[PDB]
This record gives C-alpha cells, structure tokens and sequence, in this order.
C-alpha cells in the first residue's frame, strides 16, 4: 500500500495521551502507523513546491570581450585616460610599461598604460529565493486493506491527496470507507528557508546556502536588474596579460560551468523547470486520529476456501506480503487470518494490515503481517478450506534492536533536533532530550561547521586522543559525547 | 576560481543524495596521494621538520599530516 | 515600463469576472503598491481599490483583488449593469514613477 | 467635502505652450501632493505626474523629462501645468490628482492610497 | 502563551478588514481566531528571543 518495498519503512505505534502522535517524514521515506484500533495508514511526502520566487542576484558564467582598446602615456606625466573608461561595461586596468625613444615619447622611463574592453555575458545563473509562506507541501495518505495491485506503486489513485500550506489549518482528510484523519502540520520550521537560494543554471537547479551563494567569486548583478550590462566584479572573469614590459591585452577567462559543477558537491539537486518543485527535506506532522473507523465491523465472518495467487514473499525486514484469492459466499466478508506456532495454540506475531476484507469476490486482496523470529504458520480461512502456510523468518535476535539503534542514530544524524519526534508526549524524557539536544546541537553546529568529510574524522581523532590521555575522569566528557560522536558523524555526512 | 569553495559543510544535508557524492567523497584523497607520488622530496623534508619540532610523539604525526596535507 | 491588462472582457449578470494585469519585478513583483480605477466614459476615473486587497470607503464589497507575483488579478463577483465602464490598473515602480494599464472594456449584455 | 476643480482650454497650435490650472478645496495645500494624469481619446492613461509638496521639490516625468516644467502657489492653492513644445499627439484630457504627503514635510514614499479625489478633466486640443 | 498588544480588537462595518498585532513567545506557537466552525489556526515560529 505504497509503503511496502521502500527501504525506509519506519513503523510508528502508540497513540497515547489523546488520540494524536508525532511523526516526521522525508521525501525518500514513507511512514506506517499502527494502533490497537483505528486501522493502519501510510504517509509519504511526494513533493515540496515553492510558488512565487524572487531573484536576488544573477551570476554570469560565460562572457566575451569586444572593442579592445588601449592607451599609454610618456613617463612621469601621469596616467592615461580613455573615453570608454567612463562606462562600467568596459573592464579596465592600469599598468606600467617602459618607454623610450623607440616608443616615440622620450624621458627613458616607465610609463603607464590602460586597456578597455566591454564585458558582455552570454550565460546567466540566476539564484531565486522564496519566503517561508506560499510554499506548498504535498502528502499522500493511503490506507491498508490491500485490494489487488496496490502495494508499492507510485502511480495510480489509491490514496488521499491533501496539500499543506503554512496558510492552512487542521487539514481535514476525509478518506473513504474509513474515518477522517486530521494533520497539524508545521511547515514553517521544516526546511528553514530564508537561507535557501534556489539557483538555476542552464537546465538544472540546486538548493544552496545563502551566505555561500552571496560571496561566490563571479561577475554578479542585482536581481531586480533589467538591461543586464552593469556587471559588478567583472575582474573575476577577465585577466590582463602583461608578459614583458610591453603592451598588455585582455582575454576572457572561459566558461565557469564545469567549475561551478565542481562548486556544487554537497547541494541537493532540485527541479526548477515548469514549477519550482523540490524533492528533499522533511516536515513535522502532528497526526490526530480522533475519528477513524475500521471499515470491517457489520460484515459477517467468511466461510472458507481461499487460494494463494502471489507467494508469501518477505520484502524488507520481516513484514511478509501474501496475496490470496477467494471463491464463494455472500461476497462482502472478512478474512480469518492469524499467525500461530506449529501446535495451533499461541497467537504470536502481529498483523499489520489489520482487519482484512473481501469485496467483489473475484479480485485478490493481499495481506501484510509481521511474523516472529523463526518458525510461524500463517493460517487463512476456516477448517474445511484452511491454508496453513509455513514461514521461517530468517533468524534474527537481539540484533533487531541494534539495527533499530542504527536507524535511530542515523535518524538523529540526518535530522538534528526534529528526530526526537516519532514520540507522543514523552513528557519527562522526550522534552528534556529535545531541549538538551537543541543546546548541544546548537553549539555543535556553527562551531564545528564548514569542515568536510575528512576534518570531522581528524578532529574526532584529536579530541578522542587528548581525552583518552587526560586526567581527573574528564576522559568520559571528551570521549562519550564529542569523540566517538564526531567520529560517527564523520562517516555519515555527504548523504 | 569557483572550483574551490565547494559547498561541503553548510549544514543542509538531508536523506536524499547530493549532487556528486561517491565522487566528491574521495577525490580529495585521490588528489593528495597523486601529489606525494609525484613529489616525494617535500614529504621527506616535512617528515624531518615534523620530527624536529613537536617534542612528544603525537605532535610528530599531527604536524606531519598537516604539513603534507596543507600542501596540495 | 507599462502594464499589460487585456483589451476587453465580458460576462453575464450573476457570474463573476476576473481581470488580470502583468508587470515587471520593479512595480508589482516585489511591492504591494497596486490599485485599480473605474473610468466611466463621462467621469473622472474613480478609486475602487487601495492596496492589493483593500478598498476605499463607499466602494461596495463586490470588488476584491489579489496578487500572485508579477500578476495582480481583480475579481468582480456578481456583476450588475452598473459595471459597464473601463478598468485601469496602477503600480508604483521602485524607480519612483507610476505606470497605468491599457484598459479593459466590460459589458454584461 | 473635498472638491477639485480645473481650468479648461479650447484649442491650441503646435509650437505653442498650454497652461492649465486647478483649484484645490476642502483641505489644506501644504501637506498634499498633486499629480497629473493624461487621458488621450481611446488610449492608455499616461503619466505627466509631478510630486508637488509644501516646499516645491518636484520630480519630472521620464518620457517628458526635458520637455515640460510646472509652477505652483500656496496662497491660491493652485498647481499649474506649463506644457511647452506642443505637438499633434498632445491632445488629451488632463486630470489633477490629489495625493498625500508624509508628516515629516518631505515626500519620500507615497501613501497606501494614491488618488482619493480627482479633477473633472480638461480636454485640450491642438490645431 | 503570548501577549496581545492591540488590546480588545473590534470588528465594525463588517466588510472592512481589521489588522491585529500580537506578541508571540520565544519559540513555536499558534494563532487562534475563530470559534466553533472555521477555527482559524495559524502557525508561527520566532527565532531565539
Ligand atoms: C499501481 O496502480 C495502478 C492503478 O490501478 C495499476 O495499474 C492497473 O493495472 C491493471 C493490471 O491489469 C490494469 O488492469 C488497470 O487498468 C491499471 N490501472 C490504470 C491503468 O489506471 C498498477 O498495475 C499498480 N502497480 C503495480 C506494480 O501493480
Ligand atoms: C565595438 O566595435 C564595433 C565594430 O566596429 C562597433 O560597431 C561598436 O559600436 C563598438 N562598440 C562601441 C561601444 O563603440
């Protein structure tokens, strides 16, 4: 149901307190929610879209120089002047040549020369910016009870298509059959705009830092500039060849497109062509499940003779998906689905697609469940037509908690302080961890920022070393939070 | 030029892949190892100078790696 | 340096009409200085809108406007016979000058 | 209570200069700007506009920057319009346009509204 | 949480907008205006403070 197959599954369960839970969801990740009632849903952020951009600065990439003129002057009588030096299209430089009687002036000294050539661009890079309002997220909500060929397809209409703006509110989502879910999304604090500058080259696009964008050495121009002739730091794309003490010349430095593609190693590529669509980042959701119904009560229990048509097919960490075909009853009915051990005694293992249901009998309905570790026996239907199907979930252990620990530490690595969500009013634990993580990550960033892949590992080894050989049991201070943590972030960056 | 200032530590990293990761992640090391194979004498001189100053044994490795690293 | 509202629009009484106007990033794309006027053919053009959604005293609540970047749209909901007149837009540039629109002729029958 | 009357002209000749005036009533003269708007017959309303004030520091037009100047006087509360070098396309219906000046005396930014009240229009012609 | 500066905001002459100014706290907060239907709930985030 759009979530099986994606390798970032992120089951969240526990709707304690009222009937809300906090979730946060990226573009590359989908989220499956479970409760004791109130059937399971799947949440995926499909597109971020900023509506109305405003260009702030236009860097140039390739240019050319025409009208190359020069003028010199005899030594000690000052420096020359040229009529087109008055324009700020013509890039200029004064330099010393030596002059004598062969040059035709006199005094045998070192004169001064000037050179003008008009600087006309031919490839513009414009960097647009957007405000945190009028940008529109889009999230899809698809439910379970998997009628056929709705498993992981991005295409097809199978989920509700609500859209999030910071102009918006409670965001009612009346998805049919079930109840009506509401989402208190917070899109202002999601991606931290007013630093995002959405620069657009020839046909590609990127999402860069603002202060990185403004101090970029290239001949720039203001964003509100019509008739783009008055380029400002034109000397960063020209050079003045004064090889010996003779006449000097100008040459265009060349296309900066490839060097700019080397400048962008670390910026997530976005799509600015027929709409400024983004496909990175996240947003924080408050997921209220006051009004949801199971769709399954007031249907009779089934009568038997099911049939499997797609095999048991474990995909992606123990959440098996089996597709069954039904033949013969009053066709709207439930499914006698359960997971037993060998001697059919203990209901061990959890059903994820809760309360499955057969509708319009000649159509498959596929079922998702979570077996225990080891042998389990998936049982469909009643006794004249049971399907007792073995499954051996590939034997894991304690190690499922260590891979949950790795997805938690990685989730704290990509998301800094927002990663203390997936939790519903932790109170005395969640809020203090979020506050301490704000005051630690706020002095981690902007006091360890700007460095690369390597330098985080290097400073991690330095702090680990000078902590490990310290005294007075400050070694725990200089190791457990700044040594191996920075060494851990040294191998997770450049994502 | 803009081949430097490579937009590498601006925060900003998400779960999705950047512009050129798995090329930009190791190009700094594959450029610093070619230079040593083409210039061994500065490595030897930086080893001698790194062993001379820096009394304690960790400062030999720190000053040596920084001297052979700041020189491209 | 001129506004490009269209030539003429029309709509039956009871419907809603929309009058758009596109401009540069120096007068409408960045600033909220957009206003509208009612030029009757035998009268001076009367001020029908202040700032992009605002409205003078005496003007009925039938008139409403909006702005979506470089485009400022005027919406008249529930037209009557007393709207058969020209509509001129206006914008204050960042330079310091004012530019007006070409003019839309509105008919209902 | 705010009424803006004007003074018309019958017909002119190209090569002459026209001087249309306008009396402002209902409000004082020292803290109010008074612009000028063209209306050629069946054309776009062009901008003659002059940002007058109580001091008289006034910006020209852009199309008509080095072609027209104006005068004013406070005791008569009249802003004038001395359009020199008349041509064949200079026939229009000229309006005086009330505007409000900042309370610091200077006129740096205009108000949220521009033109609350208008003149009746003077249809000048050339021949 | 969050003081109201324009104290007692009043709608008069219904078809005329009324601009209210508030004072949000130093973190994240929400802006509630309507009552039973159309509960106008707006988000706002304030840096540092
Ligand atoms: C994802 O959903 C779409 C929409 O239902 C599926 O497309 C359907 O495929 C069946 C296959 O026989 C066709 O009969 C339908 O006409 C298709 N629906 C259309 C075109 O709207 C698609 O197959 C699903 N994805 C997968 C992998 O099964
Ligand atoms: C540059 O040279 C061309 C060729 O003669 C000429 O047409 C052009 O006017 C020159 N540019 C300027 C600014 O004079």
């Amino acid at each position: 149901m759009r979530c099986i197959g994606i390798s970032n599954r992120d089951f969240v369960e526990g709707v304690s307190g009222g009937s809300w839970v906090d979730i946060v969801l990226e573009h590359g990740s989908c989220v499956t929610t479970m409760a004791k009632n109130k059937p399971t849903l799947d949440f995926e952020l499909i597109e971020t879209e900023a509506k109305q951009p405003a260009t702030l600065r236009k860097y140039c990439i390739e240019a050319k120089l025409t009208n190359t003129t020069t003028d010199s002057r005899c030594p000690t009588q000052g420096e020359p002047s040229l009529n087109e030096e008055q324009d700020k299209r013509f890039v200029c430089k004064h330099s010393m040549v030596d002059r004598g009687w062969g040059n035709g002036c006199g005094l045998f000294g070192k004169g001064g020369i000037v050179t003008c050539a008009m600087f006309t661009c031919k490839k513009n890079m414009k960097g647009k910016v957007v405000q945190p309002e009028n940008l529109e997220y889009t999230i899809v909500i698809t439910p379970h009870s998997g009628e056929e060929h709705a498993v992981g397809n991005d295409t097809g209409k199978h989920g509700k298509e609500i859209k999030i703006t910071p102009q918006s509110s409670i965001t009612e989502a009346e998805l049919t059959g079930y109840g009506t879910v509401t989402m208190e999304c917070s899109p202002r604090t999601g991606l931290d705009f007013n630093e995002m500058v959405l620069l657009q080259m020839e046909n590609k696009a990127w999402l860069v830092h603002r202060q990185w964008f403004l101090d970029l050495p290239l001949p720039w121009l203001p964003g509100a500039d019509t008739q783009g002739s008055n380029w400002i730091q034109k000397e960063t794309l020209v050079t003045f060849k004064n090889p010996h003490a003779k006449k000097q010349d100008v040459v265009v430095l060349g296309s900066q497109e490839g060097a700019m593609h080397t400048a962008l190693t670390g910026a997530t590529e976005i799509q600015m062509s027929s709409g400024n669509l983004l496909f990175t980042g996240h947003l924080k959701c408050r997921l209220r499940m006051d009004k949801l119904q199971l769709k399954g009560m007031s249907y009779s229990m089934c009568t038997g003779k099911f049939k499997v048509v797609k095999e048991i097919a474990e995909t992606q960490h123990g959440t098996i998906v089996i597709r069954v075909q039904y033949e013969g009853d009053g066709s709207p009915c439930k499914i006698p689905f359960e997971i037993m051990d060998l001697e059919k005694r203990h209901v061990l293992g959890r059903l994820i697609t809760v309360n499955p249901i057969v509708t319009e009998k000649d159509s498959p309905v596929n079922i998702e469940a979570e077996p225990p570790f080891g042998d389990s026996y998936i049982i469909i239907g009643v006794e004249p037509g049971q399907l007792k199907l073995n499954w051996f979930k590939k034997g894991s252990s304690i190690g499922q908690m260590i891979e949950t620990t790795m997805r938690g530490a990685k989730r704290m690595a990509i998301l800094g302080d927002t990663a203390w969500d997936f939790g519903s009013l932790g109170g005395v634990f969640t809020s203090i961890g979020k506050a301490l993580h704000q005051v630690f990550g706020a002095i981690y960033g902007a006091a360890f920022s700007g460095v690369s892949w390597i330098m985080k590992i290097l400073i991690g080894v330095i702090i680990t070393w000078i902590g490990m050989n310290s005294r007075s049991t400050s070694l725990s201070v200089s190791l457990v939070l700044v040594g191996v943590v920075t060494l851990y972030l040294g191998v997770m960056v450049q994502a | 030029s803009v081949a430097l200032v490579p937009h590498v530590g601006m925060g900003l990293e998400t779960r999705t892949e950047t512009w050129m990761s798995s090329e930009g992640a190791w190009k700094h090391a594959q450029r610093i190892e070619t230079w040593i194979l083409r210039h061994p004498g500065f490595t030897i001189m930086a080893a001698i100078l790194a062993y001379t100053i820096g009394t304690t044994h960790f400062q030999r490795a720190l000053i040596f790696i920084l001297l052979t690293a700041v020189a491209p | 340096s001129a506004l490009t509202q269209p030539a003429s629009v029309s709509g039956s009484p009871g419907q809603s009409i929309t009058i758009s106007c596109t401009g540069t990033s120096s007068d409408v794309g960045g600033f909220n200085y957009v206003s509208w006027f009612q030029q009757h053919p035998g009268k001076a053009p009367k001020l029908m809108l202040y700032d992009v959604t605002s409205r003078p005293s005496g003007v009925s609540s039938r008139f409403s406007g909006s702005k979506s970047g470089n485009t400022a749209s005027l919406t008249i909901s529930g037209l009557q016979a007393e709207d058969e007149a020209d509509y001129y837009c206006s914008s204050h540039t960042s330079r310091g000058t004012w530019v007006f629109g070409g003019g839309t002729k509105l008919t209902v029958l | 209570e705010v009424q803006l009357v004007e003074s018309g002209a019958e017909v002119k000749k190209p090569g002459a200069s026209v001087k249309v005036s306008c009396k402002a009533s209902g409000y004082t003269f020292t803290s109010y700007a008074m612009h000028w708007v063209r209306q050629a017959p069946g054309q776009r309303l062009e901008w003659m506009g002059w940002i007058n004030a109580g001091n008289g520091n006034t910006k020209y037009s852009q199309k008509f920057q080095d072609r027209v100047t104006i005068t004013r006087d406070t005791s008569a509360s009249t802003a004038y319009m001395e359009l020199s070098s008349l041509r064949s396309e200079d026939t229009a219906i000229y309006y005086c346009a009330r505007d409000k000046v900042d309370d610091y005396g200077d006129y740096w930014f205009p108000t949220l509204w521009y033109f609350d009240y208008w003149g009746q229009g003077t249809l000048v012609t050339v021949s």
